[PDB]
């Protein structure tokens, strides 16, 4: 089985930059190499076939080159919509023996953006099910590195919260984060003030959003 | 002592493209297969039914010599029960095939700097070929719902493609010449025999 | 226009079977090279199977003897019949049209269908509102949303106002809780003024459980 190794595994660059991804074949595959782009949750899109042939409808800033065992995919001027994972694929044998590279994830680098922070106390409908979920939302920030600290009234909480991060928005290259603190209704009723404290590079000092149980 | 014209087939200057594979019939001749089986020229010599030697001791109603060029990558498709672009849309052997598939690398002869575009193969066909069928259709292949009216474009593709052999290719992508000998046996008296 | 739409994915127990469908529109499947490719969650693309226009089929070593590819011409649909499914087969499955002109390359892909191989049971989600508050006023901006809790398996689809509201919408990736069930949140930021004029409804859909929920927020 032909092994395709892509480099680098991950890569970050700014808008307008020239970006190069390399892909290397375990054996000679001539020019039977294709390049696909996959954006999160969407269908993979063919970018390049036959090593250097640009597929119909693909912007001209995408270029393919290489032959034998070494191939490169070039984006001449990086665009925010170009954030995605790029895969090389070999089709050397006349009998189908397709193999993919492990893919390279390309993210867009941009200026720092501080998150906007919101907090949602548990629904009154969820409390009739015996559970309380408190949500804290960090919207449209960069870089992705943020820290969410749940404080159930200056008592730092641990082990009862999960967080989820969206993938880079393909127009402003920002992230968004969801933190969910879940308790029994009983444990929820044992405390007063619920706060999420957000620390992020774009913030002079941590921003806390809080509420009190029962208004 | 009318010996069969195996030299006209094996030592020919140009070979046919696989989609238009060449067939020459061999009749009323004395066949010396020794010239071919004890030959160090061939990389592939698979015989089915018969044995490669045993061969100058037999007789047959007719002998068919089919010649073409493929890439060595595809030589294993010239065999019964095989599937693939060549076996499906270019040259198909039957399941009861008795004969020999003989193949050899022809890079000195069929590769050209910048590519040899005289050897073609069929990539598109609606259905598989039957054994020993030959299709020389050139009609645009309709891959979509809209007809093509002899025009190429999206979902309308020329059914043949050039191999484009270059001398620098790896051995898997290099041209191999293939001769398939089929030994037809009939009611009718045998017309081709070995020196036996 | 050209389209490939996958369907039939869902929850399947280990050792079970499942048939995936791929409805095509532009091209006619009978005359085309077609392929099934899969992608395990968080990992890379892995070729599964391919069928030629003449009917000859080819399978990756991971799935031979267990997967079979077929097609219906009058339905213009490609099929992948999977038997003896294992945990490693959990993946998104894409169909794609294959062109053989310079090797085989996949020029049109569907958006895929998720197949989860697990010994758990299907569970529909609970949909709770994340109501706009004074706590949720960023200047002149108000955030509101829906919490889609305690479902299995993935995925759920969340739209807003039956698809009419798409700007400022963030549907976060699901996270696997302690329980073993999934939870998700879908938020949207809007001008605070809008809160008085427009109505905000999250449409949650979980087809593994035949669950459809329309929840108004505030």
């Amino acid at each position: 089985d032909i092994v395709m190794t892509q480099s680098p595994s991950s890569l970050s660059a700014s808008v307008g930059d020239r970006v190069t991804i390399t892909c290397r074949a375990s054996q000679n595959i001539e020019r039977y190499l294709n390049w696909y782009q996959q954006k999160p949750g969407k269908a993979p899109k063919l970018l390049i076939y036959a090593a250097s042939s640009l597929q119909s409808g693909v912007p001209s800033r995408f270029s393919g080159s290489g032959s034998g065992t070494d191939f490169t995919l070039t984006i001449s001027s990086l665009q925010p919509e170009d954030f995605a994972t790029y895969y090389c694929q070999q089709s050397a044998s006349s009998t189908p023996e397709y193999t993919f590279g492990q893919g390279t994830k390309l993210e867009i680098k941009r200026t720092v953006a501080a998150p906007s922070v919101f907090i949602f106390p548990p629904s009154d409908e969820q409390l009739k099910s015996g559970t309380a979920s408190v949500v804290c939302l960090l919207n449209n920030f960069y870089p992705r590195e943020a820290k969410v600290q749940w404080k159930v009234d200056n008592a730092l909480q641990s082990g009862n919260s999960q967080e989820s991060v969206t993938e880079q928005d393909s127009k402003d290259s920002t992230y968004s984060l969801s933190s969910t603190l879940t308790l029994s209704k009983a444990d929820y009723e044992k405390h007063k003030v619920y706060a999420c404290e957000v620390t992020h590079q774009g913030l002079s000092s941590p921003v806390t959003k809080s509420f009190n149980r029962g208004e | 002592t009318n010996l069969c014209p195996f030299g006209e087939v094996f030592n020919a200057t140009r070979f046919a493209s696989v989609y238009a594979w060449n067939r020459k019939r061999i009749s009323n001749c004395v066949a010396d297969y020794s010239v071919l089986y004890n030959s160090a020229s061939f990389s592939t010599f698979k015989c089915y039914g018969v044995s490669p030697t045993k061969l100058n001791d037999l007789c047959f109603t007719n002998v068919y010599a089919d010649s073409f060029v493929i890439r060595g990558d595809e030589v294993r498709q010239i065999a019964p029960g095989q599937t693939g672009n060549i076996a499906d849309y270019n040259y198909k052997l039957p399941d009861d095939f008795t004969g020999c598939v003989i193949a050899w690398n022809s890079n000195n002869l069929d590769s050209k700097v910048g590519g040899n575009y005289n050897y073609l193969y069929r990539l598109f066909r609606k259905s598989n070929l039957k054994p020993f069928e030959r299709d020389i259709s050139t009609e645009i292949y309709q891959a979509g719902s809209t007809p093509c009216n002899g025009v190429k474009g999206f979902n309308c593709y020329f059914p043949l493609q050039s191999y484009g052999f270059q001398p620098t290719y790896g051995v898997g992508y290099q041209p191999y010449r293939v001769v398939v000998l089929s030994f037809e046996l009939l009611h009718a008296p045998a017309t081709v025999c070995g020196p036996k | 226009e050209v389209q490939l739409v996958e369907s039939g994915g869902g929850l399947v127990q280990p050792g079970g079977s499942l048939r995936l469908s791929c409805a095509a529109s532009g091209f006619t499947v009978g005359w085309n090279y077609m392929s099934w490719v899969r992608q395990a969650p968080g990992k890379g693309l892995e070729w599964v199977s391919v069928i030629y226009p003449g009917g000859t089929t080819f399978y990756a070593d991971s799935v031979k003897g267990r997967f079979t590819i077929s097609r219906d011409n009058s339905m213009n649909t490609l099929f992948l019949q999977m038997n003896s499914l294992r945990a490693e087969d959990t993946a998104v499955y894409y169909c794609a049209r294959v062109l053989p002109m310079y090797g085989d390359y996949l020029d049109y892909w569907g958006q895929g269908t998720l197949v989860t191989v697990s010994s758990a049971s299907t569970k529909g989600p609970s949909v709770f509102p994340l109501a706009p508050s004074s706590k949720s006023t960023s200047g002149g901006t108000a955030a509101l949303g829906c919490l889609v809790k305690d479902y299995f398996p993935e995925p759920v689809t969340v739209s807003w106002n039956s698809g009419a509201l798409t700007s400022g919408v963030h549907t976060f990736p699901a996270v696997l809780q302690s329980s073993g069930l999934y939870s998700l949140s879908s938020v949207v930021t809007v001008p605070s003024s809008s809160l008085g004029t427009q109505t905000y409804i999250c449409n949650v859909n979980h087809k593994p459980s035949n669950t459809k929920v329309d929840k108004r927020v505030e």
